[PDB]
């Protein structure tokens, strides 16, 4: 699943 | 393309547990800057051996880049699209220097410190802890133990921050980061969530 940093 | 750390000419012996990253780690196959490589490197080298071996035998790999990760063909499809827990029109993955959760971390070389693109204290910790839950772990931010962990210790951490109070995952990833990314920050987290510690700490019993 793509996960992203924090914004 | 990029290339093997351990086929490439960077040299690492001195690092801790090279011979696992050796074969974990993937940098560019043009010139880039060795500082760069060497601190996310050696960074990535304060996770515990076993964990670290876990993520070989799973087949996961982290690629630094020297561009933008929507750029690779693993996240080209994410272009133009706003990630997972962001505010719409407030950012979209090609401006995103990391991303975790498969087999492939990508990480854009000089963005590693908080704010450089993002609001991690460490950004290849944070994406490779991602892909350690999501694949060695099979999910352990679903399990119950984390889920009271999260719900007790993440106000605690990270008062009044919706992303890490709203998605078990990225509480994870990050307090992962805080265990790893050095003596201070580890600190912190025990202080503030002693639960949440001990979790990341048991980590490295699990993966063997
Ligand atoms: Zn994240």
């Amino acid at each position: 699943e793509p996960l992203p940093p924090p914004p | 393309h990029g290339v093997l750390l351990e086929e490439s000419g960077l040299d690492v012996q001195t690092i801790p547990s090279h011979d696992v990253l050796g074969r974990i780690v993937i940098v560019p196959e043009t010139d880039f800057s060795f500082d760069e490589a060497n601190e996310t490197i050696r960074t990535l080298a304060r996770i515990d051996r076993r964990i670290l071996e876990q993520a070989a035998n799973h087949h996961i790999y982290i690629q630094l880049l020297t561009n933008p990760i929507t750029d690779e063909p693993i996240a080209r499809h994410l272009r133009g699209k706003t990630p997972r827990g962001y505010v719409p029109g407030s950012k979209t993955w090609d401006e995103v220097p990391g991303i975790g959760g498969a087999h492939l971390v990508l990480v854009r070389l000089g963005h590693s410190e908080k704010g450089k693109g993002h609001g991690s204290i460490n950004l290849e910790l944070h994406a490779f802890a991602h892909s350690l839950d999501y694949i060695v772990f099979d999910h352990i931010h679903e399990t119950d133990e984390f889920q009271a962990l999260w719900r007790e210790e993440a106000p605690q951490l990270f008062p009044r921050e919706y992303f890490f109070l709203t998605y078990p995952e990225e509480y994870f990833a990050e307090s992962f980061a805080y265990y790893y990314v050095s003596e201070k920050t580890q600190e912190t987290l025990r202080m503030a969530a002693p639960r949440t510690y001990t979790f990341i700490r048991q980590l490295a019993e699990r993966a063997s």
